[PDB]
């Protein structure tokens, strides 16, 4: 449940980010806490993730997942709200 | 474009000086010319190695015969009138994947060499990178210097500082600043392999690339103190100009190593390693430049059980790196 409410606020900071800004980039989901990593590395998490929209690290060269860029404003706040 | 700027393409996307690397990693150039060099051959070997890591751990003779002779198949090395060298420990997977590190730069490079302009321009272009020359007479130039100067067999003269800007990676590396623990840190390179760090940015080594052949495993790796990174530029006083780079790095928090770990994954809450060495840049002279750490004190014990003489600093993802500055230097013997 932290892990989820850090979650929502990362997609609603997103959210706000792309609309004021008018472009969007991928964003990372940058754990801060051990326990926050934790959930990011539960199978049950990672599949909420997927549904949401959110793509895992690039095999390789990245650690942390992304927001991709073409989800927009609405579709991230739909996300957030939904869990 | 500027004098320096012209001589630094020139210096990077020269073919002959490939080569002379390829050579001096005994590869057999007439066997496998520059031209043929792959990147599916390099992502083979890698594999190779990752098989020979396996073995190691737990392995016949002629079963490392046998990979031994595959990695040589597939990237043939000359020995001249030695036996083939198998790779039989650890230490000869790291000293392969090192080599293989160097030729994938070097095959990005050559890709991108593959009468509209000058051919300077051309090649300019295909690094994606905007490279200005930093005055000498600047706070920047000055700051540069004295990180150099404090941190430093040879003794170090910084010829020109570019300030390089990566298209795309300002985007890339803007959320990392939200993140704490920025530093402005040293990362050298061989000449060779800049047309494809300026090209491609900082890389980390791919899945099939063997742990057990990094230090610190499979990130990308800086130094506080210049005399560290100066060591990976590898010049010789047949050549005495090598690069280096300066990179902003977003370390959060650190997780903090006294010897050699094979890192697959940081602990979780932590976003990188930091390596603790004997030697410190006094932390009584670190400046900030707007929320970056810029540790140019001069080297002090670091009163630390360590095996590592200098600090090192290793981040696992690559968005978390920004390069600043390309520093040109001359190595004084």
């Amino acid at each position: 449940s932290i892990p989820l409410l850090w979650l929502q606020n990362c997609l609603i900071r997103a959210a706000d980010d792309r609309e004021e800004d008018g472009c969007s980039q991928a964003v990372p989901l940058v754990p801060l806490t051990e326990e926050n990593e934790e959930a990011m590395e539960n199978e049950q998490f990672q599949q909420l993730l997927r549904k949401l929209g959110v793509r895992p690290p690039a095999s390789g060269q990245e650690t942390f997942w992304r927001i991709p860029a073409k989800l927009s404003p609405t579709q991230l706040r739909r996300a957030a709200a939904s869990l | 474009l500027p004098k320096p700027v012209q001589d630094l393409i020139k210096m990077i996307f020269d073919v002959e000086s490939m080569k002379k690397a390829m050579v001096e990693y005994e590869i057999d150039l007439q066997k496998m010319p520059l031209g043929k060099l792959s990147k599916r051959q390099i992502q083979a070997a890698y594999s190779i190695l990752s098989e020979v890591q396996q073995a190691v751990s737990q392995s016949s003779d002629s079963q490392i015969l046998d990979l031994s002779n595959r990695f040589y198949t597939l990237i043939p090395h000359d020995f001249g009138m030695k036996k083939p060298p198998l790779l039989n420990n650890a230490d000869s997977v790291q000293a392969k994947v090192e080599m293989l590190d160097n030729l994938l730069d070097i095959e990005v490079a050559y890709s991108l060499l593959r009468s509209s302009k000058d051919p300077i321009d051309v090649n300019y272009e295909k690094l994606k990178t905007d490279i200005k020359v930093v005055d000498r007479d600047s706070e920047e130039a000055e700051i540069i210097r004295k990180y150099v100067k404090n941190t430093h067999a040879y003794d170090l003269e910084v010829i020109d500082i570019f300030k390089i800007e990566r298209e795309g990676e300002c985007q890339r590396y803007k959320p990392f600043k939200q993140l704490h623990n920025r530093r402005l840190l040293w990362h050298g390179s061989r000449t060779t392999n800049f047309a494809g760090i300026l090209s491609q940015g900082l890389r980390i080594a791919p899945p099939e690339a063997p742990v057990t052949g990094y230090m610190f495993g499979k990130g990308i790796y800086f130094a506080d103190m210049v005399s560290k990174s100066a060591n990976y530029c590898h010049t010789s006083q047949g050549d005495p100009i090598g690069l280096i780079l300066l990179g902003e790095v977003a370390l959060g928090n650190m997780y903090e190593l006294k010897h050699a770990s094979h890192i697959s994954k940081l602990p979780k809450g932590k976003h990188s390693v930091k390596g603790l060495g004997k030697t410190t840049p006094d932390p009584s002279a670190n400046i900030s430049l707007d929320g970056v750490d810029v540790p140019l004190g001069t080297g002090i014990s670091s009163g630390v059980d360590t095996s590592l003489l200098y600090n090192e600093y290793i981040v696992y993802d690559i968005a978390q790196v920004n390069l600043k500055y390309l520093l040109k230097l001359k190595f004084n013997f």
